[PDB]
DNA sequence: ATCAGAATCCCGGTGCCGAGGCCGCTCAATTGGTCGTAGACAGCTCTAGCACCGCTTAAACGCACGTACGCGCTGTCCCCCGCGTTTTAACCG
DNA sequence: AAAACGCGGGGGACAGCGCGTACGTGCGTTTAAGCGGTGCTAGAGCTGTCTACGACCAATTGAGCGGCCTCGGCACCGGGATTCTGAT
């Protein structure tokens, strides 16, 4: 497997396919797929930290919209990412 | 009464007070009734656009979400 | 039938950053529709880049240049920093 | 939880899509859609109004509050 | 906590105009109020200047107004009529009663003494009145309490001393010891009169419990299966010692009636109903256990499906002996939320009680077996001989009995069809609902009914007589109504009309007050006292309501309704059996007057598929 | 109520640069044909989200009451306008 | 041609003080609505056959692009008429 050999979690077999069939262009580097899960295995960890974080705060083993939404907004840096977006179930800050 | 004034006094009330707002006007009421009967309008307007291309007789939640995203306000949790 | 869903993969990064937190149906759906907006919002300014340059094909570098773009700044270096290790690494082998 | 209200939000979707289309048939996940969608956008809204009253040296939200909160956004 | 003005009980004039003023009412006329916190009975004459400053005022002025606008509108308005003082004083005569009997216990649920200012540790006892649940129940004076009623006194006694505790239940679960096929009631029994069939239900469901396995009880409406349910719980509690808690889960608007057969046919049994707001299931709580770090006092315990969905974690603890379901086609469904919740519940044995065994599909019968005995249960030929396999494995662990074979003195069942022909309006809706622009199969149905059901049809057809001949002019089914209405009144005979639709009844109720008949209504949205309320006035010796509105299952699954003679069915329910077991509400063993059937069907219209379709599923039954 | 004093405004004069036309021959257009395969169409099984009804009961409506704040008015005094004057950075060959 | 300093000066900020409409806050009703439960049957969502549709490929040519070249038209100016503005 690309992405068992590659220890990355991400299927980069997968992103490949997907890149081809989204007439995103007619060919696709090697690399390139590498390069998305890597970023999409990295942007996945740091949310799932935060997530992890806000649930060790609220004294629950269960991660919620509300845990997720707190992450989102409390960091400044995922703030300015996903500022124009809006999480389901998701409370305010 | 019309489904418009269904939206109660209560559930705006809620809103404001999630968002921060101290104290409601009474005029407020009429007027967020108001900008959420726009806000349906053209979102359901572009699901409705989107059911229509798709000869489907039915909204989907994919297409409110397409619908939103493109007023820009991306919405997760009903992805597929 | 075969779905399109990031779900195993999800819960593999999460057990690897919180082996004891486990997501649910909801959660996941949460972090399937997250990673399928990034990577499509990627994919579009890779493809976006390539044409403004008169390239017909998509590579590392074009990834480089969006990830830079799009995500706002302290974790931009990060992102960059696992994609350059993760695509050394491809073209090694 | 969510606070607009679930069967009063349903039914207000029901007209609104009567006008653009007939026989149309809303789902259940896109019901739910719409109405966390026009919760987050009112409360941005009535977040954007407590500033305009606050800097209007107001603690009570009011009408001119609200408009001049829509007409920076821009959809007004 | 402090008292005040809960609720005020009646009027009068101190000592001896059209709308009295606020000064008029607040000197002449004084008020019997009842106090906070207080028993219903500990009610007092009361006046502005005497009560003073104190929370009910607010109540205090609107009965006071409801008062103001009912002397008004009795005789003293332009408009005076025969039939208005007759309903006025009807509903003021029914309040009255209905509060006096709210004055008088029913049972009592434990003593405690306390001290009181001179420091007596006289005993009192929390009691809990008629038509009330175990919300708002206040501790009375013993000695007020006995000299009221000395029998509750003495049950309660009997009660708390019994010798048929839970505590020391049997436990033969080991092995159930064999039984003797009885030919005599019991002397348990404290009804009198059980039938022989009744008898041969009784020990064929022992003979089933000491095999162990379990039986539906699928003896058709109308059998006593209620008595045989009591009678079985006696025969557990007193002929096999298992004294240990059962739960009987019954339809609401049933629940009194098994109050009513559980106390005649076992008065020395105890049953505690599990119903009201939570204060009353906190009541229940406080009495139920023991305030200790358990037994169970509760003979039996009596509920409703939605009382059990609510609490089943809470009840859930509770190990039950025996789970009787009354009804049970709510159970057809394996993925129904109280399906899972009764498996859920921790049950020595489960018992299962319906008319009608056998729903619109196999898959239903499955599930109902299935939940009896988990684990234990097309081509057409092949089909002839799977059917037969299946219904001669399933004959022993079903008992059904037939109304023709037995009970003879039931008089015969006739049901017929009336097939209407659809008026003009009626038929211009239905061709607008085949189309659009006027201004689902539902809209048929409705079209075909009756067209004021539609949202604004009032203007399209339309004083006192304009709105009645426009209503029954507007649907043929209510000109066919209407005379059988008037030859049944001639006849002096009582009718029962089952209307899918609330609107249905709705529009029946207009038109029965224009008419001027008197009826009772029963209905979903009628809270449980004003629903038995009006069983017992239809039921009285002495009725002056003709009709009785109905849905098709709110008082068409389990309800009782001796003295009636008719019953017209607007419509199929889309499912016979429903139909079936409404029809069998007035076809009852306790009936001597040969009730005729008469089911309205609108020609050219869905009704006919609808019977057409619904004939597939009677063919099944067999 | 009045007319003087700046700014705005009307016309038309001369100069310059870009618009719009023309010309050639580059490049991709336009037939003409072929092949593969994506969609239209037909048909089936099965989902699921109507329509309503129970039932309990949280929530919404109406009304009444008290008082914190909205809006207005007045007063003072900071903080800019609106020049004129003097630097200054920029201007485009 | 614009920026930068400086002075007097008017206008308006900001604060205070009062009153009264409006607001929030109980008090319980009536309302309606989860959260079950009924019976649909519209219409998916899926598969399979076969056609027209479209993607590539030469061969032929005619629209577009760059270069080149005129001259209307716009910006420009001075001078003349228009104008809205206090000021007393
Ligand atoms: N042997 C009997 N003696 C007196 N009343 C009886 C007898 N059998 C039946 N009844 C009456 O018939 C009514 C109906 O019982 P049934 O329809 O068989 O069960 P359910 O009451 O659960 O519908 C009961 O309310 C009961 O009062
Ligand atoms: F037997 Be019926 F349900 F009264």
């Amino acid at each position: 497997t690309r992405s068992s050999r590659a220890g990355l979690q991400f299927p980069v077999g997968r992103v490949h396919r997907l890149l081809r069939k989204g007439n995103y262009a007619e060919r696709v580097g090697a690399g390139a797929p590498v390069y998305l899960a890597a970023v999409l295995e990295y942007l996945t960890a740091e949310i799932l930290e935060l997530a992890g974080n806000a649930a060790r705060d609220n004294k629950k083993t269960r991660i919620i919209p509300r845990h997720l939404q707190l992450a989102v907004r409390n960091d400044e840096e995922l703030n300015k990412l996903l500022g124009r977006v809006t999480i389901a179930q998701g409370g305010v800050l | 009464r019309d489904n418009i004034q269904g939206i109660t006094k209560p559930a705006i009330r809620r809103l404001a007070r999630r968002g921060g707002v101290k104290r409601i006007s009474g005029l407020i009421y009429e007027e967020t009734r108001g900008v959420l009967k726009v806000f349906l309008e053209n979102v359901i307007r572009d699901a409705v656009t989107y059911t229509e291309h798709a000869k489907r007789k039915t909204v989907t939640a994919m297409d409110v979400v397409y619908a939103l995203k493109r007023q820009g306000r991306t919405l997760y949790g009903f992805g597929g | 039938t075969r779905k399109e869903s990031y779900a195993i993969y999800v819960y593999k990064v999460l057990k690897q950053v919180h082996p004891d937190t486990g997501i649910s149906s909801k959660a996941m759906s949460i972090m399937n529709s997250f990673v399928n907006d990034v990577f499509e919002r990627i994919a579009g300014e890779a493809s976006r880049l390539a044409h403004y340059n008169k390239r017909s094909t998509i590579t590392s570098r074009e990834i480089q240049t969006a990830v830079r773009l799009l995500l706002p700044g302290e974790l931009a270096k990060h992102a960059v920093s696992e994609g350059t290790k993760a695509v050394t690494k491809y073209t090694s082998a | 939880e969510l606070l607009i209200r679930k069967l009063p939000f349903q039914r207000l979707v029901r007209e609104i899509a009567q006008d653009f289309k007939t026989d149309l048939r809303f789902q259940s996940s896109a019901v739910m859609a719409l109405q966390e969608a026009s919760e987050a956008y009112l409360v941005a809204l009535f977040e954007d109004t407590n500033l305009c009253a606050i800097h209007a040296k107001r603690v009570t939200i009011m009408p001119k509050d609200i408009q001049l909160a829509r007409r920076i956004r821009g959809e007004r | 906590d402090f008292h005040g003005i809960d609720i005020v009980i009646n009027h009068r004039l101190k000592t001896s105009k059209t709308v009295p003023d606020l000064n008029n009412c607040k000197e002449n006329y004084e008020f019997l109020i009842k106090w906070t916190d207080e028993s219903h009975l500990h009610n007092t004459w009361e006046t502005y200047e005497s009560i003073g400053q104190v929370r009910g005022l607010k109540r205090l002025d609107n009965y006071c107004k409801q008062f103001i606008i009912e002397d008004q509108q009795v005789r003293l308005d332009p408009y005076v009529t025969a039939e208005d003082i007759e309903i006025m004083d009807m509903e003021r005569e029914r309040r009255l009663d209905e509060f006096e009997e709210f004055h008088v216990p029913e049972r009592i649920i434990d003593s405690q003494r306390a001290s009181l200012e001179d420091g007596t540790s006289q005993l009192q006892y929390l009691v809990k009145w008629r038509r009330l649940n175990y919300d708002e129940a206040t501790w009375e004076n013993a000695t007020d309490i006995v000299k009221l009623a000395p029998e509750q006194v003495k049950h309660f006694q009997n009660r708390e001393n019994s010798k048929i505790l839970p505590q020391y239940s049997s436990n033969y679960t080991s092995q159930r010891p064999r039984f003797e096929k009885l030919s005599v009631q019991p002397p348990f029994i404290k009804g009198g009169e059980l039938r022989d069939f009744q008898l041969t239900g009784i020990n064929w469901m022992a003979f089933l419990w000491s095999k162990g396995d379990n039986g539906i009880l699928a003896d058709e409406m109308g059998l006593g299966k209620t008595v045989q349910t009591v009678a079985f719980i006696s025969w557990l509690i007193f002929a096999r010692r298992q004294n240990g808690p059962h739960i009987i889960v019954v339809p609401l608007s049933t629940m009194p009636a098994w109050l009513d057969t559980f106390e005649k046919w076992a008065p020395d049994l105890n049953c505690i109903c599990y119903m009201g707001n939570q204060k009353s299931r906190d009541t229940i709580r406080e009495y139920e256990f023991y305030t200790n770090p358990k037994t169970m006092k509760f003979n039996v315990l009596l509920t409703t499906y939605e009382y059990i969905l609510k609490d089943r974690a809470e009840l859930g603890s509770i190990k039950w002996q025996f789970m009787a379901v009354d009804e049970a086609h709510r159970l057809k469904n394996a993925e129904s939320s109280l399906y899972e919740s009764l498996n859920s519940f921790k049950v020595a044995n489960r018992m299962l009680i319906t008319g009608t065994p056998l729903q619109n599909n196999i898959k239903e019968l499955a599930a109902l077996v299935n939940f009896l005995m988990p684990g234990r249960f097309n081509q057409d030929e092949e089909q002839e001989e799977y059917i037969h396999d299946l219904h001669r494995r399933i004959q022993p662990f079903i008992l059904r009995r037939l109304k023709k074979d037995v009970e003879k003195s039931l008089p015969s069942k006739t049901e017929r069809i009336l097939r209407v022909e659809l008026s003009d309006v009626q038929t211009e809706y239905y061709k607008n609902i085949l189309t659009k622009n006027y201004s689902i199969m539902n809209e048929l149905k409705k079209a075909s009914n009756h067209p004021y059901l539609f949202d604004n049809a009032e203007e399209r057809v339309l004083t006192r007589e304009n709105v009645l001949r426009g209503l029954i002019m507007s649907s043929g089914k209510m000109v066919l109504l209407d005379q059988l209405l008037t030859r049944l009144k001639k006849d002096g005979h009582r009718v029962l009309i089952f209307s899918q639709m609330v609107r249905m009844l709705d529009i029946l109720g207009d038109y029965l007050s224009i008419k001027g008949i008197n009826f009772q209504r029963l209905d979903g949205t009628v809270p449980s006292a004003q629903r038995r309320i009006s069983i017992d006035h239809f039921n009285s010796p002495d009725s002056n309501d003709f009709v009785f509105l109905l849905s098709t299952r709110a008082g068409g699954l389990g309800i009782n309704l001796m003295t009636a003679d008719t019953v017209v069915i607007f419509d199929s329910d889309w499912n016979p059996q429903a139909d079936l077991q409404a029809m069998a509400r007035a076809h009852r063993i306790g009936q001597k007057n040969h009730v005729m059937v008469y089911r309205l069907v609108s020609k050219d219209t869905v009704e006919e598929e609808v019977l057409e379709r619904a004939r597939k599923k009677m063919i099944l039954e067999y």
